[PDB]
């Protein structure tokens, strides 16, 4: 849907070496800080959350792996591609049919 | 903007020059050539935020819309002036109009 697409950028992160029986990681907030967030000239951020997510393999019943993931939801700010691309392309479109009058 | 004023002066003088040199359709769309020309000339260096449109894009679109609509009126103007007079009859409001008054 580009220019008009939605995207979702997410960011996992972890303790690398540590497992959950040694090291537990809890997000501080449901949602990420956006309190000092600097609003960008191209993209919406629409949603935004955090979700901890606990995996045990079967290998390693015993040391279950911890993350948190923030996603991103994003809109973009579609102005600058429908000026600079949509309109000429309009506007050879609509000059390609006047040929036959 | 030295560029496109040039370009907007040629795409004015168009309607001065006669049907019969068969020239207005070459001159005006290479006016657009050379203004699509200049817009690959500001694709290196106008920012690409979304918030507004810089005022030196708008002066680009209005006269890009500006040459277009020159090339239009050409080809409605070269349509009266070779048309068959036999398959195509004048209605007389023509004639009141555009020949009288
Ligand atoms: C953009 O993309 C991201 C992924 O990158 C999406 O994030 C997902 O969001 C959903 C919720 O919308 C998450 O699902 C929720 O997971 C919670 C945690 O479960 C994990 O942790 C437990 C405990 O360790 C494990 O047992 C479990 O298997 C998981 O590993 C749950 O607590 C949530 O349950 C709540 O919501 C459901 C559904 O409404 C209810 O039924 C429950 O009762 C409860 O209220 C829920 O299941 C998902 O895990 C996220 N994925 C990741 C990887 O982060 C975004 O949602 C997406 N955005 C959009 C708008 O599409």
């Amino acid at each position: 849907h580009f220019p008009f697409d939605e995207q979702n950028c997410s960011m996992k992160l972890g303790t690398w070496t540590y497992d959950g029986s040694v090291v537990a990681i809890n997000p501080e907030s449901d949602q990420p800080d956006l309190s000092n967030f600097m609003e960008s000239g191209e993209w919406v951020i629409k949603e935004s959350r955090g979700w901890k997510h606990s995996v045990t393999y079967s290998c390693c019943p015993d040391t279950p792996y911890l993350d948190i993931t923030y996603h991103f939801v994003m809109q973009r700010l579609p102005l600058y591609f429908i000026v600079n691309v949509i309109i000429p392309c309009l506007l050879f479109s609509f000059l390609t049919g006047l040929v036959f009058y | 903007i030295a560029p496109c004023i040039l370009i907007t002066l040629l795409a004015i003088f168009v309607f001065y020059l006669p049907p019969d040199a068969g020239e207005k359709m070459g001159l005006s769309i290479f006016a657009l050539l050379t203004l699509t020309v200049f817009l690959l000339l500001l694709a290196d260096k106008v920012p690409e935020t979304s918030l507004s449109v810089p005022i030196i894009i708008k002066y680009l679109m209005f006269t890009m819309v500006l040459v277009t609509f020159s090339v239009i009126l050409s080809v409605v103007v070269l349509n009266l002036h070779h048309r068959s007079p036999h398959t195509h009859q004048m209605p007389l409001w023509v004639r009141q109009i555009f020949i009288h008054k």
